[PDB]
């Protein structure tokens, strides 16, 4: 049932343009947020938005607006890789490659070796979407802090010596770099 | 409002 395309950090005018182009070339449905059907995420400015992260997590193409301008002139969807934001988001190309090379439904394994995490319901981004991010990267999330060996986000409970209390940036940077970052920098107070 | 950057 069709694939979706989503715009992020996109100026109004460029949005209009994209709507036109997609209207002309077909093949895509415009969506407001990255979901299971999304395969392309177009960005006006290379900023790390939720859509960008989610798009990386699902192995989508994370591209610059230009891709839509050349596609319109050539009369069809062209090579995405030339417009892929690999420099700002090294994980984009990697995850995409994994997703395509994947035999059957793809699912990330970035947080496979990680222990169960508790994500603060006061976290930024919103705990739901941040948990989504965790699960799309093969992570595990408990609703109970007591089971977690890693707690992410604002937390004023008793601090166990064995537990790791980290910021959301640990997750975010890990997804961006596609390498699990060193917790030492992301230690909360 | 523009999408937040994290």
């Amino acid at each position: 049932p069709t694939r979706t395309l989503v715009m992020t950090s996109m100026p109004s005018e460029k949005q209009n343009v994209v709507i036109q182009v997609v209207d002309k070339l077909k093949g895509f449905s415009i969506a407001p947020d990255v979901c299971e059907t999304t395969t392309h995420v177009l960005s006006g400015k290379p900023l790390r938005t939720l859509n960008v992260l989610l798009g990386i997590a699902r192995g989508c193409w994370v591209l610059s607006y230009d891709w839509v301008l050349w596609s319109l002139e050539l009369g069809h969807w062209i090579s995405e890789e030339p417009f892929e934001l690999s420099h700002h988001f090294p994980a984009a190309p990697l995850c995409r490659s994994e997703c395509h090379l994947s035999a059957g439904p793809y699912r990330g394994t970035l947080f496979a070796d990680q222990p169960v995490m508790f994500v603060s319901p006061a976290s930024s981004p919103p705990v739901a979407k941040l948990c989504e991010l965790v699960h799309l990267c093969g992570g595990r999330v408990s609703q109970v802090p007591r089971q977690a060996s890693i707690v992410i986000g604002p937390y004023s409970g008793k601090k166990k010596a064995t537990v790791k209390y980290l910021s959301e940036k640990w997750v975010l940077d890990s997804i961006t770099q596609h390498k699990v970052c060193a917790p030492e920098n992301y230690l909360l107070s | 409002q523009a999408s937040q950057e994290y």
